[PDB]
């Protein structure tokens, strides 16, 4: 689980 | 009101006293507030420079007070943009000393880069809503919009 800000 | 009543403890007992956004590459802090943003029924603002879009990693570091005990501390975080649940978050801290205060550190792993949103499409349209629970107990729902400077 990554962010795309 | 059983469940309210202590919710509504908690909450009066409850305080961020700060927090940060820490560049995970370069150690350099990005973002410092002092503001209680788990305080809600306000529309919270934040501005954060542009450049965090570029980190690989943010360390996130939330220091906060609670008179209350919590069994299970934890939050959920929803990123709505104009209005769309673009991601959710979910931190555990778990139990909760009463009168304590606690530093809560989470690494938050930024995309792709090429799935990375351009500042000047995410500024003033981001909103993130936190919800602050005890286990299965909703203490404070609070949000924030974010502005990329
Ligand atoms: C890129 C933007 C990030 C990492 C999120 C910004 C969030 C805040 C500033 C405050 C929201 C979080 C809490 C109230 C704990």
């Amino acid at each position: 689980s990554k962010t795309k800000c | 009101s059983a469940k309210d009543e202590r919710a509504r403890e908690i909450l009066r007992g409850f305080k961020l006293n700060w927090m940060n956004l820490r560049d995970a590459e370069t150690g350099k802090i990005l973002w410092q507030g002092t503001e209680d943003l788990s305080v809600p029924g306000v529309e919270h603002e934040a501005r954060v420079p542009k450049k965090i879009l570029k980190c690989k990693a943010v360390s996130r570091e939330l220091n906060f007070s609670s008179t209350e005990q919590m069994e299970k501390f934890r939050l959920e975080q929803k990123v709505y943009f104009k209005g769309q649940c673009l991601e959710e978050w979910f931190f555990e801290f778990g139990f909760v000393i009463p009168n304590s205060t606690n530093t809560w550190q989470s690494l938050i792993e930024a995309a792709p880069e090429s799935q990375m949103m351009p500042a000047s499409v995410l500024t003033g349209n981001v909103i993130i809503e936190t919800k602050f629970f005890d286990d299965d107990l909703l203490v404070s729902t609070s949000r924030v919009r974010l502005f990329y400077v």
